[PDB]
RNA sequence: AUAUUGGCGAGAGACCGAUAGCGAACAAGUACAGUGAUGGAAAGAUGAAAAGAACUUUGAAAAGAGAGUGAAAAAGUACGUGAAAUUGUUGAAAGGGAAGGGCAUUUGAUCAGACA
RNA sequence: CGUGGAGGUCAGUGACGAAGCCUAGACCGUAAGGUCGGGUCGAACGGCCUCUAGUGCAGAUCUUGGUGGUAGUAGCAAAUA
């Protein structure tokens, strides 16, 4: 934890900036199915196995 | 909306409705049949009698 | 009964069934509730039945409505009906 | 009015149902051959449910006939019709479910114009 | 926007109807857990107290 | 495919736990896992005689 | 000349049709699980076109009632159809420690067909 | 008797409504089942002669999904408020 190695801060950085729900513009393209992030993750609900 | 079974002129008549509406099943059918073919006002006066404990609904089924 | 012998039970509840049966199958017939007599210009044996078709002609000759005619439906009953005045008109 | 016939007579008027299509859902009212070794309905006991057999087989003469006294023919077009043009008392002609209504009074002014009997004519018609 | 917003909320129904904790709940509960059916316990000791 | 229904790792989860014996899914954390594997009658399993 | 469950490009089928067909028709080897080797799903259908319900009104709001779009909201992003289990309401009926089933008939309700 | 697909045929049925589903409305068959009426639906589907088969379920502590009674019940009484 704290005092990380710089390996798993960018790791952990790739996990914050794809901390993200959906933006609402996706939503009203054409042909669009995506609705929902189902790929969204949280800390205390599903951990990222480092 | 197609509402349940109606057997009254629609000219004369108003609904109301409330759907997927987070209340237990059980007690919400025995507290609408407590108040069923009444009327509307003294309907009203009941149930607000039934919040204040004077008097309670009917539990059948 | 077995405290009460002497008096009819069953033949009592028996003969007040059937009075409260058949009071209540007046109470409907005179409302009207059953259907008419075979015979009656208002019966329709013989010929087909359609809560449809009967609620279309319900609101055109102007309430129940757990018997319900769908605008689909009432859409579908008038163009079937101008085809079949079209038909009567190249009859006549 | 019918070709001549008998009285129609029907040896078993209910229909056979499945021996517990009553109880269960899932058992439905097909009639279905007991095939249990101690099924009290294959053995035959007393008080339990009438199984198909031949000997309520209808009589010969009357075996397709409907109580008009007719046989009931299935029509689709005004070309099916014309084959009981010649058969009006021995046949009827029902028209088949799928037939639209244009076709159905079509269908009714041949017929009616043939003479043959129509079983339903009253059909999709909301003239 | 608003749009946005309405379908974004008329989208959540099924989710929160299953309690959904939102997006991030996918826990997944598997289709029967064989601990559960232990077997014929009473012979040595048994899987739970 | 020969492989068809064949694919899933799984064991029959043995004699005397109120299930019945068929091949179940091992694992965990999937839904899949605790199911009918192999057989027939399960569902994602293999065909009866598989059409060659 | 031979082999070819891989790769690349094609053409087919008396094949399967979303519990089927590859595990995967869909952001599927994904989500998820396991320290790890590995295990591994669920999930397609509004409508021709979003025209996805402006506006009024009740409500804190979700929503409701009107209005409206649409051919159809008996198509309202819970969306084609919408079975059964199971349930609500209405109408009828039965019920003195089963219910169901067989034969027959009462009663009530309902209902088809025919012209010497 | 019934079901998926194939060859042939009825110049078969079908947006004036295919299939499907619902229906104490009807009819045929000893039966498997077949036919019709009404409602719903909205785009395909039958008869006959054949061909073919992943062809018919009440069960397998069957598989997957859904749903009940239990039941508004057990329970939500450790850590002074």
């Amino acid at each position: 934890a704290a005092q990380k190695s710089f390996r798993i801060k960018q790791k952990m950085a790739k996990a914050k900036k794809q901390n993200r729900p959906l933006p609402q513009w996706i939503r009203l393209r054409t042909n669009n199915t995506i609705r929902y992030n189902a790929k969204r993750r949280n800390w205390r609900r599903t951990k990222m196995n480092i | 909306a197609r509402y349940g079974a109606t057997s009254t002129n629609p000219a004369k008549s108003a609904s109301a409705r409330g759907s997927y509406l987070r209340v237990s099943f059980k007690n919400t059918r025995e507290t609408a049949q407590a108040i069923n073919g009444w009327e509307l006002t003294k309907a009203q006066k009941y149930l607000e009698q039934v919040l204040d404990h004077q008097r309670a609904i009917p539990f059948r089924r | 009964s077995k405290n009460s012998i002497n008096r009819p039970k069953l033949t009592s509840n028996l003969h007040h069934k059937v009075h409260s049966l058949n009071k209540k199958r007046a109470q409907r017939e005179r409302a009207g509730l059953l259907k008419p007599a075979r015979s009656s210009v208002n019966s329709k044996s013989g010929e087909i039945k359609s809560v449809a078709l009967d609620l279309y002609f319900q609101n055109k000759k102007n309430s129940i409505t757990t018997r319900t005619l769908s605008k689909k439906r009432a859409k579908k009953i008038e163009r079937n009906l101008k085809y079949a005045t079209q038909r009567k008109l190249l009859v006549d | 009015a019918s070709l001549p016939h008998p009285k129609i007579v029907k040896k078993h008027t209910k229909k056979f149902k499945r021996h517990h299509s009553d109880r269960y859902h899932r058992v439905a009212e097909n009639w279905r051959k007991q095939k249990g070794i101690d099924s009290v309905v294959r053995r035959r006991f007393r008080g339990n449910i009438s199984q198909p057999k031949i000997g309520y087989g209808s009589n010969k003469k009357t075996k397709f006939l409907s109580p008009s006294g007719h046989k009931t023919f299935l029509v689709a077009n005004v070309k099916d019709l014309e084959t009981l043009t010649m058969h009006t008392k021995t046949y009827a002609a029902e028209i088949a479910h799928n037939i639209s209504a244009k076709n159905r009074v079509v269908i009714l002014a041949r017929a009616k114009a043939l003479g043959i009997k129509v079983t339903n004519p009253k059909g999709r018609l909301a003239l | 926007r608003s749009k946005a917003d309405r379908m974004a909320k008329m989208e959540r129904r099924e989710r929160n109807r299953h309690a959904k904790q939102g997006e991030s709940d996918r826990h997944n509960a598997v289709s029967l857990s064989k601990h559960l059916f232990s077997g014929k316990r009473g012979v040595g000791k048994t899987d739970f107290r | 495919s020969e492989k068809a229904g064949h694919q899933t790792s799984a064991e029959s989860w043995g004699t005397g736990r109120a299930v019945a014996r068929i091949p179940r899914v091992g694992g965990g954390g999937t839904g899949r896992s605790g199911q009918g594997a192999f057989g027939n009658m399960c569902r994602g399993g293999r065909m009866f005689a598989p059409t060659k």
